[PDB]
């Protein structure tokens, strides 16, 4: 059904009324979201069906209808924008300068923005509106605040 | 079943709310996709 490019809310009717479980990005006819939102399950768009194509639990990423299409990355210097789509609230752009997640397998950018669990999947954008990653997989630091990684997939 | 609903365009918007610090955290990533803090 509806396949128009843009940011989408991932909902369900399994619990009390409608409940927002996460967010995703539609791009080039491919729905990109985080694995923990759908756990790999199929989706409904209008009267259509979005069946999974690629997914990975370590990366926490899943693409529907086709392979992962988002391939831009943070330059390590510029400020970025979390286009955060919160549950029950309207989409809202928040600008910030990401920090770093120092790992044994390389550095990754990280946004220090706290949002309710259903915001998971919301894109992180560069100065051209290019998707450089998704928000929703991170850690809780010493003072209690939440720092989410800029999770990006690989284009094939 | 789960379903999707449009929420907006993917565009950079000038004069947006600027907040959030930039920390350097030593972290680990487990086989289950969980991020741990290393200390
Ligand atoms: O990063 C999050 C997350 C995003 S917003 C969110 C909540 C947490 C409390 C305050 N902020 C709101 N939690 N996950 C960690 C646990 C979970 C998971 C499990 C297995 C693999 N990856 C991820 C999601």
């Amino acid at each position: 059904g509806e396949t128009t490019d843009g940011v989408y809310r991932v909902m369900t009717r399994r619990l009390l009324g409608s409940t927002q479980v996460g967010v995703g990005v539609m791009q080039e006819g491919v729905f990109h979201t985080m694995w923990h939102v759908t756990k790999g399950a199929a989706l409904r768009s209008g009267e259509g069906r979005l069946d999974p194509y690629w997914g990975d639990v370590k990366q926490d990423l899943v693409s529907y209808c086709g392979p992962w299409k988002l391939d831009a990355a943070w330059d390590g210097l510029s400020e970025v924008q979390l286009l955060a789509v919160p549950p029950g609230e309207r989409a809202k752009n928040i600008q910030t300068l990401p920090g770093i997640f120092k790992t044994k397998d390389g550095d990754i950018g990280a946004v220090a923005l706290d949002y309710p669990a259903g915001t998971s999947g919301s894109p992180i954008l560069d100065k051209c509106g290019r998707v450089i990653g998704l928000y929703g997989n991170g850690v809780v630091i010493k003072n209690g605040s939440y720092v989410s990684a800029i999770t990006q997939g690989k284009r094939e | 079943d789960m379903y999707i609903e449009r929420a907006g365009d993917i565009t950079w918007e000038k004069d947006a709310e600027v907040t959030g610090n930039s920390p350097r955290l030593d972290v680990a990533l487990d086989e289950s996709g969980d991020f741990s803090l290393v200390e």
